């Protein structure tokens, strides 16, 4: 298919301390029946 | 009519029709306006049984084109009044008894303009109010209806719907082999399931 | 004000159960359905209204135990501020248990050599009564003489089952090494004793029900602090019942159980029985604002 | 401003009918998963991303007292792209956005951390 | 688990007349069958509780009843449908199954 | 083509000793290669959140791929089972064939150790059970042995279970910019493709298949909706059966493509081009006048190149006619062979705006279309009327212009 779309639905900031990992930042807080269809 | 006959398989369905596509001895199960999309797990899981109530009838000209009149006409004797057992427990154990085979009691409109051209229909019965009962069952074979007052002769007439060339009779035997659980070679099955059909009990009896 | 709890332990050995039980408000019944914990589970309980902890529920079987001290080493135990291992009475590999602190000290003692140890002999239900306490010993002195030899000179130890309440005693105990102004808070226990005139106030936890600091630090029993732990866990899981929450208890006007703040509850036996309750309250609402 | 209709919202605490607790984890490989491509596939949902780990020692790269505190002690940052190419367009859709947006992204985080946190 | 004659659910629907009933309300009759009321419904609205007249359409669904399976065996079932499964295989490994878990649940 | 599986193995939640390989194939492959199972272990056996779902990740050069199963039952020690079929492939391929085999084989196993703990009891320790209330590695070198040779395979475990796996290619959905003036052609003979269970829709629109038939005209001779011979058609895209092509007039605007180099190029284009474009006889078409043995690839070649952007057909065959008689080729024929060898195109007419009195729904579905710029095949379509009537009836309607594009 030569028509673009970039399959994206959201970024996750992820980042380990020694207290163990965390979720910093994610930006769409949509829930996954709007993102999908 | 037992089946609808589409002009071509490539046509769509016209407006919303499929879901007038129901049989009419199961037609009341169904709520009145929920979707049917609800009530898939609910056949298999839990399965229903045929409703007491039926909510179709023939017209006025079906009764002129393919039936048949009888008349019965019963009062219990003098020795079943020896026991508590008056006309309305005879009514109420012919009703009774006209179930189990399939019939399915008449109460809506249809059977309302069938009274009317020819008062008041009954589906459940209740013998402390009312003293004088009407009502109609149906099967496709024959339709009842029942009629009773204070006097205590209880009639019934029947209209059988008459057999269409005898369908029984034109199509082959069919004898298949069947292997139950027990055996290990494929017998002989011993009945004709074509020509095997519940029978018309004879009702005056 | 984020502390690094470890609980690490050999496979079953009821790491989960402690966990449960102490924080997440399960009974001793409700434990049996709990699975196998995979890898190092973390969960993040704010105790009072300013201490979080970090609770490490590690996994306790070989593939994993294996994987703490290989590649892991790095990241399991540095800034970690109290290790608990539970060790297994049932348990018929002691020397690898034994083997397997080792081997957990000595990480501790290469990475992060200021933590504390703590080491609970669970299970300790199943064993005759007889036999109890001179086990707790038997083992003990060999946990001494394996915990003085990778620093750490001092180990306290606790003879812990979830069917008793020396769970109670043993992580209060582990806790309240980590509160941060002990000293404050135990001269303002002993001011306000003093002035109520009080034979004995104990100041807990609201959520865990865990005893925080005591005013003595008639003979009475040692072992009251914990059973009083166990008999308000048991009396918050009643009153869940009626849909509502605990607020006060009084006994013989002469024990006040009181909400002293949103995040500590006081236990309060007096000296005299012809007080009045309301001037006990009064007095109680008069200190809600002091500790805080 | 669609993404913050009441119809089109969910919770912080939940990505996907996943916990952020989860999530952290699953998305925060080991030391040998770490520093390469994390193609992680759970039910048409491609996790996609270039974990940056420290090394043995502390550094990054080889060429308010909260915020030194927290640079001394993270390890690891991940940027993970969520994604649902279609299954005949897989292996195009995660390899271009791999190539174009994770990579460089990524590296010039890494790089911004290793000089100046 | 008990059997009621076509006649004993008129009977019963009989006795319920003129009589409001409640979601899982345990009927009773003859001191042993056990009912349950799983669903009112009136204007397509599946209400809480509602009121039974001369015209409610009661229906006496059985949680405990004969079943008879008719199983195809013909040339279709050893194809493979275009995700790459048999049909008999659909049929043995997540049709029954999934039938016999909802009738335990 | 499929890639070849590298590595099948079993994997297994031990109560005491953990996740492990129980079993795996080929024997010590793993640690040749270098995958070690102390990086991925908590995706093989996972938190049961992660498990019933088919988790695909990238291992280096490896991609593993494995539906994780955990059963929940008291019977089990820990009141869990947990195992895992895990397959792993290079990565530079497309798993994709391969993920409904070990969707449906988890899903498989799942509901035969719910059934009648057949993995369960397989492993011969009571230490997987409470104590108070078939050869997997056989499997296994069935499954990568006849997956790798045959990529099939039916290989008994039981009296009554049997892995049954076949891994079909996947293919691309087809176009949804199927139209009613798009006529289909046939690359096969449909048909010695019909069986017994086809659509009957599939049936009837086979036989009006031609070349030369619009879809409303398939329509309307095989007494069909438009809508299912849509769908029909797109289903015998999907099989990469049918193309679509345009509809032949002689008031086209046919020109020349990039790809005309193609019929000097390929050494199989011209001769097949000589032998179809030639009428069978001497037809009599070849013989009326402009107004009242087989051609040569030189010939074709030059009336290929000929046409233009502007030259519509009925020009271009009043400006060659004799060549196209005296060589005896078919106009139709001609113009058919370079479109399906897509060396010439369609210049499609698009009526922009700047008789008899037909009907309301006609003039309706006439703004309609000219509202949305449709070309003028498929305004003729629907009207059911030539080129001359529509321009006719749109000129009525209001000025105009056609753009040839
Ligand atoms: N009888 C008894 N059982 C215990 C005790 N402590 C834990 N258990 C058992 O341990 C099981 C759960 O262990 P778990 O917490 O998951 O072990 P972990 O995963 O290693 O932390 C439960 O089934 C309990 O029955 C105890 O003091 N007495
Ligand atoms: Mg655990």
């Amino acid at each position: 298919e030569c028509l673009p779309n970039s399959c994206l639905l959201g970024v996750h900031l992820v980042i380990s301390t020694h207290s163990g990992p965390q979720i910093v930042y994610h930006y769409p807080p949509s829930n996954t029946a709007f993102l999908t269809n | 009519e037992t089946w609808v006959d589409i002009k071509s398989p490539s046509i769509p369905v016209s407006s919303e029709f499929a879901n007038e596509l129901l049989p009419i001895r199961w037609k009341d199960v169904w709520p009145k306006y929920v979707a049917r999309k609800y009530s898939k797990w609910r056949s298999f899981t839990t399965p229903a049984e045929l409703p007491i109530t039926i909510s179709d009838f023939p017209s006025k000209d079906d009764f002129d084109r393919n039936f048949i009149f009888r008349n019965h006409s019963v009062t219990l004797n003098t020795d079943q009044e020896q026991y508590n057992q008056t006309y309305k427990d005879l009514l109420r154990d012919m009703i009774y008894m006209r179930l189990l085979t399939g019939f399915q009691i008449c109460v809506g409109r249809q059977v309302e303009k069938i009274e009317l051209s020819r008062t008041v229909v009954n589906k459940y019965l209740d013998f402390n109010q009312n003293d004088a009962f009407k009502l109609y069952l149906m099967i496709d074979s024959e339709i009842h209806r029942i009629t009773c007052s204070s006097s205590g002769i209880i009639d019934v007439e029947r209209y059988l719907r008459k057999d269409e060339a005898n369908l029984f009779d034109q199509v082959p035997s069919y004898i298949p082999l069947v292997k139950t659980r027990y055996e290990s070679s494929f017998r002989d099955a011993m009945i004709d399931p074509l020509h095997v059909k519940r029978e018309s009990l004879n009702w005056n009896q | 004000n984020r502390k690094k709890l470890l609980l690490m332990g050999r496979s079953g050995s009821g790491k989960s159960s402690m966990r449960s039980i102490i924080f997440s408000n399960y009974s001793a019944f409700d434990t049996r359905r709990l699975g196998a914990t995979i890898d190092v589970e973390h969960s993040h309980l704010r105790f009072l209204g300013n201490m979080t902890l970090n609770l490490w529920d590690c996994g306790g079987q070989d593939v994993f135990m294996e994987n703490y001290f290989t590649k892991q080493k790095d990241h399991i135990f540095q800034m970690v501020q109290v290790l608990i291992h539970v060790f297994d009475v049932e348990s018929t590999e002691v020397l690898k248990d034994i083997e397997i602190f080792a081997k957990a000290l000595k990480q501790l003692r290469k990475y992060s050599p200021d933590a504390k140890i703590f080491v609970l002999l669970h299970k300790m239900d199943l064993v005759q009564l007889d036999k109890r306490e001179e086990l707790f010993q038997i083992m003990m002195k060999n946990l001494s003489e394996t915990s003085s030899e990778f620093g750490f000179p001092n180990l306290i130890g606790f003879p812990t089952s979830i069917w008793d309440e020396s769970l109670y005693k043993a992580w209060s105990q582990i806790v309240c090494s980590l509160i941060p102004n002990m000293s404050n808070h135990q001269s303002n226990l002993k001011k306000f004793k003093e002035i109520m005139n009080a034979l004995e106030i104990i100041l807990f936890e609201r959520t865990t029900f865990l005893v925080i600091c005591s005013s003595n630090g008639v003979l009475l029993d040692p072992k009251r602090f914990e059973k009083i732990s166990n008999i308000m866990k048991n009396f918050k899981q009643s009153c869940t019942k009626l849909k509502s929450g605990f607020k006060t208890l009084i006994l013989n006007n002469n024990i006040y159980v009181s909400e002293l703040s949103s995040n500590m509850v006081c236990f309060i036996v007096l000296k005299d029985m012809n007080i009045p309750q309301e001037l006990v309250l009064e007095n109680i609402k008069k200190a809600k604002e002091f500790f805080q | 401003e669609i993404f913050f209709e009441e119809e089109n919202f969910q919770d912080i605490n939940k990505i996907l009918e996943f916990d952020n607790d989860f999530v952290a984890e699953f998305c925060s490989p080991e030391r040998e998963m770490c520093n390469t491509r994390f193609e992680f596939t759970v039910d048409n949902f491609c996790f996609l991303g270039l974990p940056i780990h420290v090394d043995s020692q502390g550094r990054w790269r080889k060429s308010e007292r909260e915020k030194e505190d927290l640079g001394k002690n993270m390890n690891m940052f991940h940027v993970c792209f969520v994604m649902n190419p279609h299954l005949i367009e897989y292996n195009k859709r995660i390899d271009d956005m791999y190539q174009f947006v994770v990579t460089r992204l990524s590296l010039l985080l890494r790089y911004v951390q290793s000089k100046t946190s | 688990d008990c059997l009621l004659n076509r006649g004993d659910m008129w009977v019963l629907s009989s006795k319920l007349v003129d009589t409001c009933v409640f979601m899982d309300q345990r009927l009773a009759f003859l001191d042993s069958i056990r009912g349950t009321i799983k669903g009112i419904y009136r204007n397509g609205k599946k209400i809480v509780s509602g009121y039974i007249g001369e015209q409610t359409r009661i229906i006496f669904r059985s949680e405990s009843a004969r079943l008879i399976f008719l199983i195809q065996i013909t040339d279709e079932m050893w194809n493979f449908e275009e995700t790459g499964e048999q049909l008999f295989q659909k049929m043995v490994n997540s049709f029954f199954p999934k039938i016999f878990k909802k009738w335990k649940d | 083509g499929f890639v070849p599986i590298h590595t099948i193995f079993y994997s297994v939640f031990h109560p005491t000793e953990g996740s492990k390989i129980k079993y795996e194939f080929p024997p010590n492959n793993l640690k040749n290669h270098g995958i070690n199972f102390n990086t991925f272990k908590n995706y093989i056996i996972p938190k049961p959140i992660l498990c019933h779902k088919l988790i695909t990740f990238k291992y280096g050069t490896y991609r593993i791929v494995c539906y994780p199963v955990t059963i929940n039952s008291p019977i089990y020690a820990r009141n869990f089972f947990s195992f895992n079929f895990v397959f792993v492939f290079p990565y530079d391929c497309e798993t994709s064939p391969y993920e409904p085999a070990i969707t449906r084989l988890g899903k498989m196993f799942k509901v035969l150790e719910e059934q009648n703990q057949l993995l369960s009891k397989s492993e011969r320790d009571p230490v997987f059970f409470d104590l108070k209330v078939f050869s997997i590695q056989d499997l296994l070198m069935r499954i990568f042995q006849d997956l790798n040779n045959y990529s099939e395979c039916l290989i008994p475990i039981d009296e009554g279970n049997a892995v049954d796996i076949k891994i079909f290619p996947l293919l691309r959905p087809p176009t949804t910019c199927v139209s009613l003036e798009d006529v289909p052609l046939s690359s096969v003979n449909l048909k010695k493709i019909i069986d017994v269970n086809w659509d009957p829709t599939m049936m009837s629109i086979v036989p009006y298949i031609d070349g030369l038939n619009s879809i409303a005209k398939i329509s309307k001779l095989s007494n069909s909706d438009p809508g299912l011979v849509i769908e029909c058609i797109r289903h015998l895209i999907y099989y990469k059966c049918v193309t679509l092509s345009d509809i032949f007039q002689f008031s086209n605007i046919y020109a020349p493509s990039s790809l005309i180099r193609n019929f000097l190029t390929d050494p199989l284009m011209a001769s097949d081009c000589q032998s179809y474009v030639t009428f069978p006889e001497v037809s009599k078409i070849s013989n009326l006048p402009l107004n009242k043995f087989l051609p040569t690839r030189s010939c074709l070649f030059d009336l290929y190149r000929s046409l233009s952007q502007g030259q519509t057909l009925k020009t271009w065959y009043e400006s060659k006619y004799m060549i196209l008689k005296e060589n005896n080729i078919d106009i139709r024929r001609f113009i058919t062979f370079g479109l399906e060898k897509r060396i010439i195109y369609r210049c499609y007419s698009f009526p922009v705006m700047i008789m008899p009195k037909l009907s309301d729904e006609e003039e309706g579905i006439l703004e309609e279309s000219i509202r949305n710029a449709e070309t003028f095949d498929k305004i003729c379509v629907l009207l059911s009327k030539p080129k001359l009537e529509v321009e006719s009836y749109l000129n009525e309607l209001g000025e105009f212009k056609v753009i040839n594009s």
